[PDB]
Order: C-alpha cells, then sequence, then structure tokens
C-alpha cells in the first residue's frame, strides 16, 4: 500500500518499503557482464566468471545503463512489486550536479512509469532520523565523506565541505600493513578478508602514543583471526593503525585535514550566531562511523579545538549506519509530506526542471 | 530556452563563487589566496590543502585592485575549480564571468583569448558587478554601494548601462578595520597566536595571562603565512564583536554600554567595551582617525552623495529612489541603519529616498552572482553569447562591440 | 502681511525658484533590450518567491519530523493549493477579474511605446498652454 | 504613484480550503506553474468572511 | 507571508487515473537561432515531439530605426559649421549601439577625442539630421532653449540650502 524508498550508495544499496524500521533488501552495487548481466550477490559468485564495474563512484553515478539495470533488478527481483503501483522516494549525495537530477527523473518517469517522486538530500535524511531540528551532520560512506550544516532543515550549500577519505581507502590500508607484516593479500577474495577483519577488529584509540606503547610492550592488545582455509593469522598494533588515518591522512599519504578538522572549519564557516547550535547537536552518520570508540576521541578533538565556553556533544545512534533510510522512511508516512510529491501530469507538462521546481 | 547548461564564476579578493546556470546560490565558494612554493611552481589551493603548513611556502593572491594580475596563479585557480568542484569537461558549458567596473580594456581581451584558446569553451560572455547586483534585486536603474575586502565604491546604474563618469572610490574597507584591530591589540599588548601553533590550551580566567604548549613536530614556515593566519584570526574577532553607533561616536555614552566577551585560540579571552564601537566610526568619519590626519578621505555617506551629486539632474531622482547595499563589509552590525540615517538627513526633502531590504549574509554577499545565474537564466539572453566562430573574427574586434 | 507676501512673492521670485516649465517629447517603440529588462525583472522575482518559500517548507517539514518522533515517545503508556483554482475560474470581483502577471509577449504589432522614469514630469501631455 | 495593477495585492478566496486568505496576488512560474503571491496584514486573524452574504 | 504552490496531490485517492496515462517523452536537443547571425548551436530541453521549431523567443529582436547617408548627403545637406564629419558619424554610431539612450551616449561620448557637448547639444544635432534627411527623402507632397532653462532651473533647486527651504515652506504655508 505504502510508497518504496531506494537509497543508492557507492558501497551498499538498500531499499524497503515507507514505515518500516529496518530495509528489506540489502546487496552490494556492482553490475556483472559476460567476457545476460548479473547484479549483486549472484554477480559476487559469478565474479570470477564475470567481469565487474561499479556505476557509482564517490556518491556520484558515472554510467547511467548500469543505473538503470541496478534499478530493475532492485524493484523487480528484491522488492517484487511493480514500480507503477508505489510511489519512489530516492536520495542524493551534497552538491550533486544537476544533470544528475535531471537524467534521474527522466528515466525514473519515462523508463518506469513511477506515478510520483522526489529526491532528498541524505545529510537532512540523517538528521531526520536523528530527531533534531538544528545540528551538523558528519557523514562517512564508502566512497566519500562529507560534513554538511543545518539550519532548521535548511543545508547551507556553501558551508558544505568535502573529503575523498572512506571505508575504502582504510580496506586497502589495512591490506597494505597487513601484508607488510608479514602476510599475502592480492585479489579480490583476500580483499574481502580483509574488509571482514576490519569490520570484525579494529577500533579507534583514545590516546594514540599509549596504545602505541601498550602494544609495544604488553599482550593486551593482540589478538587472533581464522580464514576460510581454517589457517589462522596474528594481528596486533595494525587493529587501531588502521582507523587512525581519519584523523591523520598523512598516513595515506593525502595532504589533507582530518575529519575533526574539517568539522570545526565547516562549523566555523557559517554564521556567528548559530555556531552554538551546531556544537551541541553534532551527529555522525554511515557506516565508517562504525568503529568502537569514536565518539569519545571526536568529541576530546573537538573540545581541544573549540573555544572553552561552548558546550560540545556528540550524537552516534547505535544502527547510524541505516539512519539515512530511517529517516526517508520516517518522512514518507508523513501526512504533511504527501502534498509535496511530484506528480506523473507534472513531469509531463514542465519537463525534468520540475525537480529542480520541488525535490528540496 | 531558459535553461541552457551554462556556468557562471565571480572572483573577489576574498573568495572565488562559482555555481551553475538557474540556482539560487552559488555551490562552491572556496577563499582567493592560495599557497605557492618555488621549484614552474607548484600551487596549494583549497582550504584543505591551505591550512596544512609547509617550509618555504608563500601566499600570494592574482588580483590586484580587482584586476587580475598574475596569470599563471589564476589559470591554476580554474583549473582546480573545474576539476574538483565542476567535474565536468568545460568544453562542454557555456561561461559566464563577472568583472570589475573600472576593468581595462586589454585586460578582458586577453582573459578571453585565455578562456577560448586554452580552455576551449563553447561560448562566452563577460558583465560589471554594479549591473549584476541591480539584476539581482530586480532593478534596471539604481545606485550599487558596494564596500568589499579592497575598495568602498559607489556606481549609479541606468537602463541596465554603468555610468563611468559616476564612479567613485575609497580605501577604507575591511583591510581598513582589520589594521584597526592589530592597532587595538597592539595597545593592548595582547598577543596573537594563530590556531596553528597550538597544540593544546587549558582554561585561564578572564584577563590572566594564557596557558598553552606549543607543536614541536612544526616545520618553519614563512612570514606571509603566518601573517596571512594573524588576519583570519583578526577577521574572526571583527565578525564576532564590533558594532557601529547609531550616532556619532560619543564617549561618554558608549562607556555606559554593555560589554562583550570574546576567546582567542591560545584561551586568552577579555571584554570589550567602547573599543569596540570607536572603531567602525572610522568608515563613516574618517578625519579623526589617529594617524590619518589627511581629510581627503570621504565617508561613506559623503561618498554616496558626492557619486550621485555628478550625475545627470533628471536622473539622480531615479538614484536616490533606490540605493542597493552590497559586499561583505556591509554585514556590521547597526550599518544600514547609520547608513540610512545619515542619508535621510543629508538628501534634499524633496526626493524620496528608498534603501533596498536585502540585510542577510547570502544575498548581501553573493548579489553578483545571483545576479549572473538570472541573466544567464533569460530566454532573450541567449542571443547575446559570444560564439567561438565569433571568436575567430569578433573575439578581438566585437568583444569590443558586444559587451559596453 | 500681504504687501510682505507681495514683496515675498517678488522674493523667491516666480522670477527666481517656486514652480517649473513642461518637459518635451519624441516618441519611440520599444526595443529588444527593453524586453530583456522586463524578463530580467520578472526573473528575479520569481527567484526570491522561490527561495522564501524554500525556507518555509524546510522549517515546517522539521517541526512535523520532531512532534512525530514525540509523540512517539509519549505513546509508551498553507503551503499549497489544488490544481483547480490553480488553472480555472477567474476570481470576478462583481459589482472584472483580478491580473495576471505574464512573462513578456512578441509584439504583434508597431503599437508598443517605450516608457521610461521621468517620474517627477508627470505624464501624459497638456492640453491648454498659454498662447505662444 | 505609478499605479500598475499587476503589482496589486487583493483579498481572494479558494475553493478547496474554503476560506479568505488575505491579500494575494497571481503570477506566473518558470516552467508552467501559477503561483499566488501573499502578502502580509496585522488583522489576518479577522479575514475569515466567507459568502459576503 | 508565505505562497503557495500549486499542486495534484495532498492524497492517494487518484490511484486511478493517473493509472491510465503515459507521459510524453522528453529530450536534450539542440536548436537553431535566427537572432543568432553566426548559426551557432546550443542544446536544449524540450519535448520530443516539437523537434526543428523555430525558437519563439526570436519575435523579440526588435530594433530602432536610425537613418544612413553618403558622403554624397553629407556633402550636400548635412554639412555644418560646428561639426567634423567623423565626430558626427561617432555621435550616429553611438545612438545606434545604446538606442538612442542620451544620457548612456554622453556618458560613452569621446570627450577628448572631440570638445565636450552637453546631452541636449547632442540631441539637437541628431534630430536636425534626421529632419533634414527626412525632409529631403520625402517625395514632393525639438527646442533646445527650453530643455537648457528647465535644466538649469531644477539644478538651481538642487542646491538650495536646507534654511532657504524652510523659508519657502513657511512662505507657502501663510497662503494657505
Ligand atoms: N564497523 C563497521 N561496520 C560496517 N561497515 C563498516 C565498518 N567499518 C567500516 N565499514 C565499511 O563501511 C562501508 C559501508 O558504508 P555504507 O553502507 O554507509 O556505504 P554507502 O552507503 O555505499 O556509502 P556512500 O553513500 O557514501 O557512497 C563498507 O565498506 C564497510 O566495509
Ligand atoms: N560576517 C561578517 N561581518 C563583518 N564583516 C564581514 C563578514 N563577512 C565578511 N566580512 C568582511 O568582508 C570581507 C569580504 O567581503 P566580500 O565577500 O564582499 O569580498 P569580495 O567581493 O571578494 O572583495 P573585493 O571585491 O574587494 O575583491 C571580509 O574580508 C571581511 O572583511
Amino acid at each position: 500500500i505504502a510508497a518504496l524508498v531506494v537509497d543508492n550508495g557507492s558501497g551498499m544499496c538498500k531499499a524497503g518499503f515507507a514505515g518500516d524500521d529496518a530495509p528489506r533488501a540489502v546487496f552490494p552495487s556492482i553490475v556483472g557482464r559476460p567476457r545476460d548481466s548479473y547484479v549483486g550477490d549472484e554477480a559476487q559468485s559469478k565474479r570470477g566468471i564475470l567481469t565487474l564495474k561499479y556505476p557509482i563512484e564517490h556518491g556520484i553515478v558515472t554510467n547511467w545503463d548500469d543505473m538503470e539495470k541496478i534499478w530493475h533488478h532492485t524493484f523487480y527481483n528484491e522488492l517484487r512489486v511493480a514500480p507503477e503501483e508505489h510511489p519512489v522516494l530516492l536520495t542524493e549525495a551534497p552538491l550533486n550536479p544537476k544533470a544528475n537530477r535531471e537524467k534521474m527523473t527522466q528515466i525514473m518517469f519515462e523508463t518506469f512509469n513511477t506515478p510520483a517522486m522526489y529526491v532528498a538530500i541524505q545529510a537532512v535524511l540523517s538528521l531526520y532520523a536523528s530527531g533534531r531540528t538544528t545540528g551538523i551532520v558528519m557523514d562517512s560512506g564508502d566512497g566519500v565523506t562529507h560534513t554538511v550544516p543545518i539550519y532548521e532543515g535548511y543545508a547551507l550549500p556553501h558551508a558544505i565541505l568535502r573529503l575523498d577519505l572512506a571505508g575504502r581507502d582504510l580496506t586497502d590500508y589495512l591490506m597494505k600493513i597487513l601484508t607488510e607484516r608479514g602476510y599475502s593479500f592480492t585479489t579480490t577474495a583476500e580483499r574481502e578478508i580483509v574488509r571482514d577483519i576490519k569490520e570484525k577488529l579494529c577500533y579507534v584509540a583514545l590516546d594514540f602514543e599509549q596504545e602505541m606503547a601498550t602494544a609495544a610492550s604488553s599482550s593486551s592488545l593482540e589478538k587472533s583471526y581464522e580464514l576460510p582455509d581454517g589457517q589462522v593469522i596474528t594481528i596486533g598494533n595494525e587493529r587501531f593503525r588502521c582507523p587512525e588515518a581519519l584523523f591523520q591522512p598523512s598516513f595515506l599519504g593525502m595532504e589533507s585535514c582530518g575529519i575533526h578538522e574539517t568539522t570545526f572549519n565547516s562549523i566555523m564557516k557559517c554564521d556567528v550566531d548559530i555556531r552554538k547550535d551546531l556544537y551541541a547537536n553534532t551527529v555522525l552518520s554511515g557506516g565508517t562511523t562504525m568503529y568502537p570508540g569514536i565518539a569519545d576521541r571526536m568529541q576530546k578533538e573537538i573540545t581541544a579545538l573549540a573555544p572553552s565556553t561552548m558546550k560540545i556533544k556528540i550524537i552516534a545512534p547505535p544502527e547510524r549506519k541505516y539512519s539515512v533510510w530511517i529517516g526517508g522512511s520516517i518522512l514518507a508516512s508523513l501526512s504533511t509530506f504527501q502534498q509535496m510529491w511530484i506528480s506523473k501530469q507534472e513531469y509531463d507538462e514542465s519537463g525534468p526542471s520540475i525537480v529542480h521546481r520541488k525535490c528540496f | 530556452g531558459d535553461e541552457v547548461g551554462a556556468l557562471v564564476f565571480d572572483i573577489g579578493s576574498y573568495t572565488v563563487r562559482a555555481g551553475y546556470a538557474g540556482e539560487d546560490c552559488p555551490k562552491v565558494d572556496f577563499p582567493t589566496a592560495i599557497g605557492m612554493v618555488v621549484e614552474g611552481p607548484t600551487y596549494y589551493i583549497d582550504t584543505n590543502a591551505l591550512r596544512v603548513p609547509r617550509e618555504n611556502m608563500e601566499a600570494i593572491s592574482p588580483l590586484k585592485n580587482g584586476m587580475v594580475e598574475d596569470w599563471d596563479s589564476f589559470q591554476a585557480i580554474l583549473d582546480h575549480t573545474y576539476k574538483m568542484h565542476v567535474k565536468s569537461e568545460a568544453s562542454l558549458h557555456p561561461v559566464l564571468m563577472s568583472e570589475a567596473p573600472w576593468n581595462t580594456r586589454a585586460k578582458r581581451e586577453k582573459l578571453t583569448e585565455l578562456m577560448f584558446e586554452h580552455y576551449n569553451i563553447p561560448a562566452f560572455f563577460l558583465c560589471k558587478t554594479a549591473v549584476l547586483t541591480a539584476f539581482a534585486n530586480g532593478r534596471s536603474t539604481g545606485l550599487i554601494l558596494d564596500s568589499g575586502a579592497t575598495h568602498t565604491t559607489a556606481i549609479p546604474v541606468h537602463d541596465g548601462y554603468v555610468l563611468q563618469q559616476g564612479i567613485v572610490k575609497s580605501p577604507l574597507a575591511g583591510d581598513f578595520i582589520t589594521m584597526q584591530c592589530r592597532e587595538l591589540f597592539q595597545e593592548m599588548n595582547i598577543e596573537l597566536v594563530p590556531p596553528y601553533m597550538i597544540a593544546s590550551k587549558e582554561a585561564v580566567r578572564e584577563g590572566s595571562p594564557a596557558n598553552w604548549k606549543r607543536k614541536e613536530k612544526l616545520p618553519q614556515v614563512t612570514r606571509s603565512w603566518h601573517n596571512y593566519m594573524c588576519n583570519c584570526v583578526i577577521q574572526d574577532f571583527q565578525a564576532s564583536v564590533l558594532q557601529v553607533s547609531d550616532s556619532t561616536y560619543d564617549e561618554q555614552v558608549a562607556a555606559q554600554m554593555p560589554t562583550v566577551h570574546y576567546e582567542f585560540p591560545n584561551g586568552y579571552n577579555c571584554d570589550f567595551g567602547a573599543e569596540r564601537l570607536k572603531i567602525p566610526e572610522g568608515l563613516f568619519d574618517p578625519s579623526n582617525v589617529k594617524g590619518l590626519s589627511g581629510n581627503t578621505m570621504l565617508g561613506v555617506s559623503h561618498v554616496v552623495t558626492t557619486s550621485v551629486g555628478m550625475c545627470d539632474i533628471d536622473i539622480r531622482p531615479g538614484l536616490y529612489g533606490s540605493v542597493i547595499v552590497a559586499g561583505g563589509n556591509t554585514l556590521i552590525q547597526s550599518f544600514t541603519d547609520r547608513l540610512n540615517r545619515e542619508l535621510s538627513q543629508k538628501t534634499p526633502p524633496s526626493m524620496r529616498l528608498k534603501l533596498i531590504a536585502n540585510n542577510t549574509t547570502v544575498e548581501r554577499r553573493f548579489s553578483s552572482w545571483i545576479g549572473g545565474s538570472i541573466l544567464a537564466s533569460l530566454g532573450t539572453f541567449q542571443q547575446m553569447w559570444i560564439s567561438k566562430q565569433e571568436y575567430e573574427e569578433g573575439g578581438k574586434q566585437c568583444v569590443e562591440r558586444k559587451c559596453p | 502681511q500681504v504687501h510682505q507676501r507681495i514683496a515675498e512673492l517678488r522674493k523667491a521670485g516666480l522670477w527666481s525658484q517656486r514652480r517649473l516649465p513642461k518637459l518635451q517629447e519624441a516618441p519611440r517603440p520599444k526595443s529588444h533590450w527593453d524586453y530583456l529588462l522586463e524578463e530580467m525583472q520578472w526573473m528575479a522575482t520569481d527567484f526570491a518567491q522561490e527561495r522564501r518559500w524554500k525556507v518555509a517548507a524546510a522549517k515546517k517539514l522539521v517541526r512535523t519530523v520532531v512532534r512525530h518522533h514525540e509523540e512517539k515517545q509519549l505513546r509508551e503508556e498553507l503551503l499549497t493549493y489544488t490544481r483547480e483554482d490553480a488553472y480555472s475560474m477567474e476570481y470576478v470581483y462583481e459589482d472584472e477579474v483580478m491580473p495576471l502577471w505574464t512573462p513578456p509577449t512578441p509584439p504583434q504589432d508597431d503599437s508598443d511605446i517605450y516608457l521610461d522614469s521621468v517620474m517627477c514630469l508627470m505624464y501624459e501631455a497638456t492640453p491648454i498652454p498659454e498662447a505662444k | 504613484g505609478l499605479g500598475d495593477v499587476r503589482y496589486r495585492y487583493c483579498l481572494t478566496t479558494l475553493t478547496v480550503p474554503q476560506r479568505c486568505i488575505g491579500f494575494a496576488r497571481r503570477r506566473v512560474g518558470r516552467g508552467g506553474r501559477v503561483l499566488l503571491d501573499r502578502a502580509h496584514s496585522d488583522y489576518d486573524s479577522v479575514f475569515h468572511h466567507l459568502d459576503l452574504e | 507571508p508565505l505562497l503557495p504552490s500549486d499542486t495534484g496531490q495532498g492524497y492517494r485517492t487518484v490511484k486511478a487515473k493517473l493509472g491510465s496515462k503515459k507521459v510524453r517523452p522528453w529530450k536534450w536537443m539542440p536548436f537553431t537561432n535566427p537572432a543568432r547571425k553566426d548559426g551557432a548551436m546550443f542544446f536544449h530541453w524540450r519535448r520530443a515531439a516539437e523537434e526543428g521549431k523555430d525558437y519563439p523567443f526570436a519575435r523579440f529582436n526588435k530594433t530602432v530605426q536610425v537613418p544612413v547617408y553618403s558622403e554624397q548627403e553629407y556633402q550636400l545637406y548635412l554639412h555644418d559649421d560646428a561639426w567634423t564629419k567623423a565626430e558626427t558619424d561617432h555621435l550616429f554610431d553611438l545612438s545606434r549601439r545604446f538606442d538612442l539612450r542620451f544620457v548612456v551616449i554622453h556618458d560613452r561620448y569621446d570627450h577628448q577625442q572631440f570638445k565636450k557637448r552637453s546631452v541636449e547639444d547632442l540631441k539637437e544635432r541628431y534630430y536636425h539630421i534626421c529632419a533634414k534627411l527626412a525632409n529631403v527623402r520625402a517625395v514632393p507632397g525639438f527646442d533646445a532653449g527650453h530643455e537648457r532653462r528647465r535644466k538649469e532651473q531644477l539644478e538651481r533647486l538642487y542646491n538650495r540650502t536646507p534654511e532657504q527651504v524652510a523659508e519657502e515652506e513657511y512662505l507657502l504655508q501663510e497662503l494657505r
């Protein structure tokens, strides 16, 4: 009966019905082509036989036919509902070009015949999911990281900042260091193994030098992990060396500022008055923020940077990775939002620019 | 026909503003100052690259008095803008650019040549900032009062054309306020420590000496970069504390006003009283400013009156009837009220003085970019683009003819 | 007082400063630049109105969301109008029709004259001057 | 004043949300959309006449 | 003060109706503008069924008609004892460019390569030239001094000091 909510990301795609508390289907966004097409997990196992491509890069779609196949797969196979029967809500990364919005609207209306649709910004959806009026959202997914300040739900485009450090880089760095300790990971299978290790084991250190000294002397920070072959490996100081790259990009070799510095700069860039609220309503989102202990380190860093009289308060819900989708799910179920839909007749009469007329 | 995929650029001494035509607010806004290292040189441009300290790095800007001087730096800035923020080939997008009212002909010609030959754009057009500011508010005729970082100027506009004769310039602008702030701090003996030097800070009682530690791992940096960081701190102080007195500055009345609280990066915090009012009074009465006894300087209100008085009489009712305020420096608290009081007092009663109400940051700073977007959106404007085929012959000949 | 105000009217000198003469004229039809200026005015108005609506709608949606969350907790125990009104019925006054601000239209014939901001000299001619 | 009509505001009533909505002005949007521009008054509370006998 | 924009929503009672109709495809297409002499092609969002139709804005390209003359005409009729041919040609070129907006023309007029002129002088010269040319062209079958006086009076009124304004106001009120 209700509408659909589809969220597209560089690493994972999430789809579900409005009003539900969690996405019904989650799968990786990859398209396999022969050396018919394959998508998601079916392509992953076939990837040994097939050639793989990614239709999204740094949150920006770069190939459209692949994206069309991704949407077709999502709807018909994962959701098993004909699109023309339901309204469809979509998500968009901040600072997205106009042409992308127009092409997306054209595809959605003409190819799939959806009766209505809307496009929303992921950061504001995360803010909705948190349930706050004014705040600053820190978003770090698989491909890209953004910091977006919001004032009464209106995202200030000029204060937004961007950073090209995300989970993919951290996984590659973990592979590099684990090879450097003496193991051997080359192909995509070992890359998935390393991603699993990163998700399972790594954590953020509150004080890097003290933890380094402890790992230098003590055995109390070591761990072991079991591989698919049944053989085991040992992992040590690497556990917190990898996530530390967030606050010290120099490790990866990039001359860029850390996430805390970027957030502080974004807050400072806005007007003087609203700074007080942003400090007290800082929000974290995305999969990359799921590392244990990140919130305390962030709070300590921003407390060091920020003026003494301000009050800093980090917010990190346990399910923050799906928070972006949860926000969209809440929004679609609202009553007042029903008047904000773009109808099919409006697209027919006006054209794709109608999206630039409504979806905000 | 109102939706041609065009881009519009706006560049100033403080920040560079770019975006897509038809949008309401500029998409990207980053500072104009960039870092340069010799041994062609290497440029670090955006905010993230600029903050990181490094050895032998100097701070430079391509603009001088509102005109381009360092063409290599300008080309690097445009390259960074395109590649990182736009992420689209320049050959596909028509471009619109703003220019200072007094920009000379040869520099316009060289800019057009650079764009067409190097960036290979499909179409081009140039306009002056005053006209675009007038368009943003929807006025064909009006007086534009602009107070940026470098100059405070008054430009009259009639039927969408700039009247060259009436332009009046003054040097009292944001940089003058920054110099005044530096003088104040030197008088108070407050040491300025830029954030990059601080490793950590402790809380200290009001007025007491600061307590902080230095980052030992810092490689030595140059003079200009350190000075630029100090200027950033002082700019923040300007934005936070200063205020303009409603009437003429009076020490006794100011002394009775409540104070304000500020905290520096190194943890030092002290309360400011009459000093936060005495400084901005310079913009309205430069004569009494210490160290600048030269009375030949003109205040903002006197600048406006002189600029209007130099135009044709029949147009003066039109100019006084629509006065537009623009520029970042006008954002100082209580500036518009003092300007309105002065103008209403000094203007002859026979003329109906009016000030356009636009007192918000986004539209007060980005007015020129908004006007450019509006102009690019117009359907009938599509006739006026300069094309590559037109660039071949009339690129030099018709550029003089095309954009008056 | 009458001799002194006849002195004063010979003072300020109707021959000196008080009341003024007529303006001349020459007709001329509109041109491309005038149409561009009108379209610019219309577009600027549209831009401003859109942005302002934009802010208001965002605020309203945020307030609705926060109140929805509050209602969820407690359970533990104006911006649009219909299509028909937009494109039908003319809001006639009775005892005429309300205007509508449309973008400029191309001239069907050479009849639209260019006007300007003379303002001070009130428009439309003077029928009966003195026998010059 | 200039006294132009296209810049005038006047009282109006909608049909679906049937009520007097204060001073309003009609205008044409970007693509084809027809919009109503609403002004402000300090008597907005009392303007709910309807049916004007 | 807000503004309501038209919408076809607020409910989903329209499950029908919308489910029986299909949209007309759109296209991103190039177009030719007759107003452009170079023939350059720009791209366009438009309904795919109306390809090739001329640009509907080209009907706004209307120019102001300004006369022209040859050497022989300037030899016979337009010769003047206070204007060189080059100066008049400059005046007429400026008039064509700026569409007889004489204030703008006076602003942009080259006052150093040619002796300074007031706007009234420009108007007078232009009207004399055009009138004589039209008169000759007709098959068998302006007042500068007044404007100058008006502008001088306006200038005198403008520089009136406030005490004079108050004195005039007092005298006026005495007459009721
Ligand atoms: N603790 C963790 N739990 C889950 N995923 C984690 C964790 N730490 C890092 N990750 C990485 O986070 C990524 C998942 O992030 P997410 O699902 O938010 O991405 P996305 O939606 O594709 O991003 P984007 O929209 O920014 O392109 C995966 O690469 C996963 O390896
Ligand atoms: N919020 C603020 N309050 C007070 N002053 C401000 C504020 N924001 C900016 N300024 C002042 O305005 C200056 C920037 O002005 P603006 O944005 O108009 O520059 P610009 O147009 O790039 O300059 P220019 O035309 O001289 O090249 C800042 O350097 C500072 O001096």
